[PDB]
């Protein structure tokens, strides 16, 4: 089964990289921080069944963050209506978007 | 003006190694009593034209028992790993800047050492199989010494690049630091390029020509061109990591200067070793290395990781 | 990141299949098993290039090295083979199901 | 020991590779535990700032921190300077 | 860009070099020229046989070392690290059981080449 | 329980070895023809080489 | 005599001495007087970036310094 | 002029081919020791940029230097076969160029231009060193001599 | 200059195909190599350097071996490329039109997402830190040796465990 040697015995040998929210080298973040933050700190304590059903939130929240479907789901139906209406001629980029913009620093 | 940089970089390269075979063939004539060529041209620097013009305008003569696809993608494949492997070289600027510069020179070696083995089983002939087993025994030999001896030498270094060599050699060489390190280095490089003492993959007393016993010319002089500029590679690298030439913000030409001066050295000490020695056997390559490198470099592979912890002198990232 | 992360699942479905369809060769069933290999280590990198999980990067390393582990252990029962008959065939070595 | 100063002799004759390698493994490992530079490593690498230095808040009940880089207060780094 | 430039630069140059010295010369191809060469004589085998190595357990003993190699390539990052005595012990214990399997090996004669 | 599909079957040897010797390890001939360099010019060597 | 190696070792020295200068100047010319200005990290990406942003003719190496602040 | 033209190019290409002369690394008897003193340091062939190479298929001239035995004679032919197309041959000494001392022998190929196509006929037994060399410079200049473009271009 | 990548894991993928369709095991170590440059390109691509090179170098190595080895014992008179049964070249292509196929199908089922032709490449690189130091692949290989000795223990009882496996399994 599982044995749990290591809580018994107080060490962390694989323990403390089992997420991503979890001792980055330097001190780097693993681009979903504080959503796998929010969940967990959601799910703990009350862990498998009810985790499953009220942390229902923060697991998508950090679900999206993580794999990003719902963005990329956005920014095609964003640039699918800006062809379409470049083919309909109803449409003119600005220049920030389309060519020379102004640099800021 | 980046095209006409590697232009700058890969015509002279090709016409040093050209002229490398000149110095070789009248360096090991001088060191026999004889001249080497002083007919073809005036001092005989015509001579690799003339043998250059004679392999290419002879015919390839591709074989019966021939694997066609390998047996012409291996010397291409030689020629092109020797240019890419000179390409981030630092005179004291690289053409092509690499974070992990000896890690990109390790991959390209054992690229080119797969150019030798697909030429040697693709040309179906039994020498030539010989020259690609003897090819095997060695790279694993020197493979995992190279490995060694490049960890502990950039551990003493900082990054894993060549300009960090650069500032880390501005003061002082690194031979002194670690010249066993150099030592082992040196008959590492000599093994890479397949050089005599033990060069075992065209050995010509053993074998005919080893792995080059079916390819006519053309193919062959490919062939020729990637062992001569990797011989100048080697030396460049030795000198680049171990025998550190003077650095300057200013100026960076004494710099060249010095770097072309010590490459060299280094080359005519690769013919002057030809010239002396005998050929090992490719058994006793391995025995050599496997018994009294491989040993010796893990205990100061050790010792270098010790040594900056123990000073304090650990290397900055940067 | 999708459309690569996609081929390099189908990558190792396909080393899969040659895994499990032998043809005559053992070292192209091992060949096989290092290409799946192979694509789990690009999978691995890139998962954690992606997420940033410089805590999880040695990860591939260690499957690279239990992979090469393996890969020593399979060629030297490969050396077994040859010795016992000479031609290292997976239909000759066959005699274990009586 | 008569017996192992003389194998030990016979090594150094015979293989003196081995005899090297064994030698520099037992220096790399004594060096460390004598020299009092040891510790010296490990402070360099942790006064070097890869990081930025989030500042904290005041409220006024710790005086150890500075007020402003140029305080006498903070780990000053003259140990390194005078290294 | 620039590398993979210079990259195929290189590339492009091999394969120039090689289509000059297939289309250049004149060729007559018969069958005793293109046949293999075996030092004057004709073959006996038909250079595919097996060949039966003889440093197969060294070749082995390469693949692991050179997995140890990747383990310890890391160093010079590694040494940057705050803590540098479990670094510093656990390079020590690497090259050490490195050492000692190597030791083992020479001492079981595992690189030896055995006919 | 013998069927025809497998009435062709034998038991298991008792010590688990059974004798399936070949003897066709098959020695590379090679000769040091009269154009080896090593061969003095004239001498056709033939070798059986075990690799 | 033994200088009559002296030749091919001079095109050698030529040929091994030409790269690298070759690369400098180039270097120079492209940079506008400067070095290549090479970035190890993001930090220094980031800042070939701003600058390139700050010139205003897309070049990084154009230096813009205190006659852009009134 | 497309003659003129021609006649430089050709005169490059006999140029190169004539200065750089790789015979192979095959003798067979005292006239090969001859030879070998022709590579020995007093008449320097590699000065006159002739170096042996061990392959046929990186060799240009096959120097019969011996006695072409019956029984040989196979082994000659299919060397001188597997060689490129540019190939010469330079047949050295009494037993290469007719037979010699073993003219009437059961067991001796008499004359090497009965297996292959000679260009150079050598004579002596053995050829001094000298004379050997001489025959070799004697090919550099027949080789000089050709006008293949030129038979090309009127072709 | 945005469909790079792609174009590397469709490579890695016709690769694997050739490696899963079994060639002689010389070519198979040639498609190996080739896969392994072509992956080692995509980690780059990706990001860090050192997990690409490391995996380059370390197949380098294997595929020499395996090489020696067919070479020795897994090799017949007439070493099959692909060309020997018509079969394998049709099934080739016949793999390499299911897949045109495949990706056909899902760009034009654009729901999930999972591959669309309008959106690639432009979701290679999700999120980056632009100013920083100390983020690139590598000092979590580093880290191995300080926050994962536990790996590091495992990885090197590994390979020691392994050198006596392999000396008593070709004992002999
Ligand atoms: C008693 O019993 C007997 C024997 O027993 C002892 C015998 O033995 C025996 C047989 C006897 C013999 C066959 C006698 C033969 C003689 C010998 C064996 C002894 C002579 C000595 C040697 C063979 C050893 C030679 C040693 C050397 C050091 C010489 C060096 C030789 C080399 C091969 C290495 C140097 C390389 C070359 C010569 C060629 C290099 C040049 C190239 C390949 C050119 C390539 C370059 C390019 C392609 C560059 C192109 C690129 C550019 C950019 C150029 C630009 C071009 C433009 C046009 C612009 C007989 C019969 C016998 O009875
Ligand atoms: C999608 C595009 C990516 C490529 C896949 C499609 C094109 C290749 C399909 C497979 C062809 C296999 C084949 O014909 O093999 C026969 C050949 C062997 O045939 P052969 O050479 O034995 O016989 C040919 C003989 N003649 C010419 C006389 C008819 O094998 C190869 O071509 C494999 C060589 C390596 C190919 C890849 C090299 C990459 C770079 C390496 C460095
Ligand atoms: C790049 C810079 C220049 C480098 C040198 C280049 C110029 C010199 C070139 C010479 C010719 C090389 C041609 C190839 C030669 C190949 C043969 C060869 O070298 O074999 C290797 C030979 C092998 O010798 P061997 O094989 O004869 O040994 C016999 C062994 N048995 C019996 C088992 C076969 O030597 C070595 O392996 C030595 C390697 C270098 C050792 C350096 C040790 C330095 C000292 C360390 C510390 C000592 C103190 C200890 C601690 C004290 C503390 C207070
Ligand atoms: C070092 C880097 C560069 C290497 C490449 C060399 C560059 C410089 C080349 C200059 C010379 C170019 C022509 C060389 C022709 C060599 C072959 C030859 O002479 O073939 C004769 C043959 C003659 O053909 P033919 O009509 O007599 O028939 C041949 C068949 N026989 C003789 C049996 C009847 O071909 C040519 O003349 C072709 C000339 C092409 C010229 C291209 C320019
Ligand atoms: C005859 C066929 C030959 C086929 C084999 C060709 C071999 C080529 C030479 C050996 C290559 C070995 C692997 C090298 C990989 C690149 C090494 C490297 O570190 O690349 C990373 C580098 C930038 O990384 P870094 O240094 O960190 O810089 C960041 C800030 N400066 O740079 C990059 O990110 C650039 C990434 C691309 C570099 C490689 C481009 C290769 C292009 C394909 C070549 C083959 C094409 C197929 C065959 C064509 C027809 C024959
Ligand atoms: C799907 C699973 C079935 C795939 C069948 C492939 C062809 C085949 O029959 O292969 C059997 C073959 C057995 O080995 P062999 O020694 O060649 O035996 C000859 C048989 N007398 O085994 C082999 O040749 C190995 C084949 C490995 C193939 C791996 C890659 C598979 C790619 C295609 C996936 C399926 C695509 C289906 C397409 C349907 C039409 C659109
Ligand atoms: C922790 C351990 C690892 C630390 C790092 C060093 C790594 C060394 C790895 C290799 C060690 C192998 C030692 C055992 C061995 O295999 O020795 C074999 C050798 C005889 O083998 P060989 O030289 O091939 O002889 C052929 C026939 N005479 O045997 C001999 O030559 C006998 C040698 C006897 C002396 C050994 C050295 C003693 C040094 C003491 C130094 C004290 C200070
Ligand atoms: C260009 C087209 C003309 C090429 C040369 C044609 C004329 C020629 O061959 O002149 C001969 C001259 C000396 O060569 P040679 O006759 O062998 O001298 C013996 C002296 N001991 O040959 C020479 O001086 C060599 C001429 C080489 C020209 C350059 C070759 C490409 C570099
Ligand atoms: S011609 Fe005279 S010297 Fe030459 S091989 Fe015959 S017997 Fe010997």
């Amino acid at each position: 089964p599982f044995l749990d040697i290591q809580k018994k015995l107080g060490i962390s040998l694989d323990r403390h990289f089992m997420f991503l929210s979890a001792e980055q080298p330097y001190k780097n973040a693993a681009r979903c921080h504080a959503f796998e933050k929010e969940w967990i700190e959601c799910a703990h304590g009350i862990g498998g069944t009810r985790a499953k059903k009220e942390c229902k939130i923060e697991f998508d929240d950090f679900e999206e963050c993580l794999l990003r479907y719902k963005t990329m789901r956005r920014m095609h139906d964003i640039k699918k209506q800006r062809e379409k209406l470049m083919k309909e001629g109803k449409y003119t980029p600005p220049p920030h978007h389309s060519g020379r913009e102004e640099p800021r620093p | 003006m980046f095209f006409i940089n590697i232009l700058t970089l890969l015509v002279p390269i090709l016409i040093a190694m050209a002229f490398l075979t000149l110095v070789e063939r009248k360096i090991l004539g001088y060191m026999q009593l004889r001249k080497g060529p002083n007919i073809v041209g005036p001092y005989g620097i015509l001579q690799p034209f003339a043998d250059a013009m004679k392999l290419f305008m002879k015919e390839p003569m591709r074989p019966l028992t021939t694997s066609m696809s390998l047996f012409i993608i291996a010397p291409t494949l030689s020629l092109t790993l020797a240019l890419s492997l000179w390409v981030p070289l630092p005179m004291p600027h690289p053409l092509i800047n690499l974070n992990l510069g000896i890690l990109f020179i390790l991959a390209t070696s054992s690229l080119s050492v797969y150019s030798i083995l697909w030429s040697g089983w693709a040309s179906n002939s039994k020498y030539s199989l010989f020259g690609a087993l003897r090819a095997v025994a060695q790279t694993i030999s020197y493979e995992v010494t190279m490995a060694i001896i490049l960890l502990s030498v950039l551990l003493m270094n900082g990054s894993y690049s060549l300009q960090t060599l650069i500032t880390t050699q501005e003061h002082m060489w690194l031979l002194l630091p670690a010249w066993p390190m150099a030592m082992m280095w040196f008959i590492s490089t000599l093994a890479e390029t397949n050089r005599a003492p033990f060069d075992l993959t065209e050995g010509e007393s053993e074998l005919v020509s080893g792995f080059n016993v079916e390819y006519a010319a053309g193919p062959f002089a490919l062939f020729f061109m990637a062992e001569y500029t990797n011989i100048i590679l080697m030396n460049a690298l030795t000198t680049i990591i171990f025998l550190g030439p003077l650095y300057y913000i200013n100026l960076p030409e004494l710099y060249s200067t010095n770097f072309m001066m010590e490459a060299l050295l280094l080359s005519s000490t690769f013919l002057w070793i030809r010239a002396s020695y005998p050929r090992f056997r490719y058994d006793q390559l391995m025995h050599l290395l496997w018994k009294n490198f491989l040993p010796l470099t893990l205990a100061l592979c050790m010792w270098h990781i010790s040594l900056p912890i123990f000073t304090a002198g650990v290397p900055p990232y940067m | 990141m999708p459309s690569t992360f996609f081929n390099l699942t189908m990558a190792f479905s396909l080393s899969l299949l040659g895994t499990l369809m032998f043809r005559s060769h053992l070292m192209s069933t091992l060949l096989c098993l290092e290409g799946m290999v192979l694509s789990l280590f690009i999978m691995t990198s890139v998962t954690s290039l992606n997420s940033n999980s410089m805590s999880s990067m040695p990860i591939p390393i260690t499957i690279l090295v239990f992979a090469a582990c393996e890969a020593a252990v399979g060629l030297a029962l490969l050396v077994k083979v040859s010795n016992t008959y000479g031609t290292d065939y997976v239909q000759n070595l066959n005699l274990l199901q009586c | 020991a008569g017996r192992i100063s003389a194998f030990l002799k016979n090594a150094w004759a015979k293989e003196p590779v081995l005899v090297v390698s064994f030698s520099v493994w037992g220096l790399a490992i004594i060096m460390p535990m004598i020299s009092p530079y040891t510790k010296y490593a490990s402070m360099i690498n942790k006064a070097t700032p890869y990081n930025y230095p989030v500042p904290v808040r005041d409220d006024g009940n710790m005086p150890d921190v500075p007020s402003h880089p140029q305080d006498p207060l903070g780990p000053s780094l003259d140990w390194l300077k005078n290294l | 860009m620039n590398l993979y430039t210079v990259i195929f630069i290189n590339i492009l140059l091999s394969l120039t070099l090689i289509l000059v010295a297939f289309w250049l010369p004149q060729m007559n191809l018969y069958s005793e020229k293109a046949n293999p060469y075996e030092c004057g004589f004709d073959p006996t085998s038909s250079a595919r046989l097996p060949f039966s190595m003889k440093f197969f357990l060294v070749a082995i003993t390469f693949l692991l070392f050179d997995l140890e190699i990747a383990l310890l390539l890391p160093l010079p990052w590694a040494i940057q690290t705050i803590k540098t005595s479990t670094m510093m012990i656990m390079a020590f214990i690497l090259v050490t059981i490195l050492s000692l399997g190597l030791a083992y090996e020479w001492t079981q004669k595992g690189l030896e080449w055995t006919e | 329980y013998p069927s025809k599909e497998t009435a062709h079957w034998k038991p298991p040897p008792w010590n688990d070895v059974d004798i399936l010797k070949e003897k066709a390890v098959t020695n590379m001939t090679l000769n040091f023809g009269p154009q080896h360099p090593a061969a003095h010019g004239v001498l056709r060597l033939v070798l059986e080489l075990s690799g | 005599m033994w200088f009559e190696i002296l030749p091919g070792l001079a095109i050698m020295g030529v040929c091994l001495v030409i790269p690298g200068v070759s690369t400098a100047y180039i270097h120079k010319f492209t940079n506008g007087g400067k070095e290549k200005r090479v970035a190890r990290v993001q930090y220094q990406w980031y800042l070939m970036e701003r600058d390139r942003r700050i010139s205003g003719v897309n070049r990084y190496y154009v230096s813009k310094g205190l006659e852009n602040i009134d | 002029r497309a003659e003129y033209v021609v006649t430089k190019l050709d005169d490059l290409i006999n140029w190169a081919r004539r200065s750089s002369l790789w015979p192979m690394t095959f003798g067979l008897a005292c006239c090969a020791v001859e030879m070998m003193h022709m590579a020995a340091p007093r008449y320097d062939m590699d000065r006159f940029g002739v170096v042996f190479r061990a392959s046929p298929r990186q060799a240009d001239v096959m120097i019969v230097a011996g006695t072409l035995t019956n029984k040989m004679a196979p082994a000659l032919r299919k060397v001188y076969d597997q060689m490129p197309e540019p190939r010469y041959v330079v047949s050295m000494g009494s037993c290469a160029n007719g037979g010699g001392y073993y003219h009437y022998s059961y067991s001796v190929v008499r004359g090497c231009d009965r297996i292959v196509p000679v260009d150079i006929y050598v004579p002596g037994c053995p050829p001094t060193a000298e004379a050997l060399l001489y025959g070799i410079l004697q090919l550099q200049r027949k080789i000089k001599r050709e006008q293949k473009l030129k038979i090309w271009y009127r072709r | 200059m945005n469909n790079y990548i792609f174009v590397l894991s469709s490579l890695f993928l016709v690769g694997c195909l050739g490696l899963a369709l079994k060639p002689s095991p010389i070519y198979g170590g040639l498609g190996l190599i080739v896969s392994g440059f072509v992956g080692c390109l995509m980690v780059l691509g990706f990001g860090g350097s050192f997990l690409g090179l490391m995996v380059f170098l370390i197949y380098l190595g294997g595929m020499l071996v395996v090489f020696g080895y067919t070479t020795a014992m897994a090799t017949e008179e007439y070493p099959e490329t692909w060309g020997s049964n018509w079969l394998i070249l049709g099934f080739l292509v016949l793999g390499v039109i299911m897949e045109v196929f495949l990706i056909c199908v899902l760009n034009y089922y654009d729901e999930v997402g999972v591959i669309n032709l309008d959106g690639l490449g432009d979701w290679l690189m999700y999120e980056v830190d632009d100013v920083g130091v100390m983020l690139e692949g590598g000092i979590g290989v580093a880290a191995m040796y300080s926050c994962a000795t536990w790996m590091m223990v495992v990885a090197g009882w590994s390979l020691f465990a392994g050198i006596f496996i392999i000396i008593e399994i070709t004992r002999d």
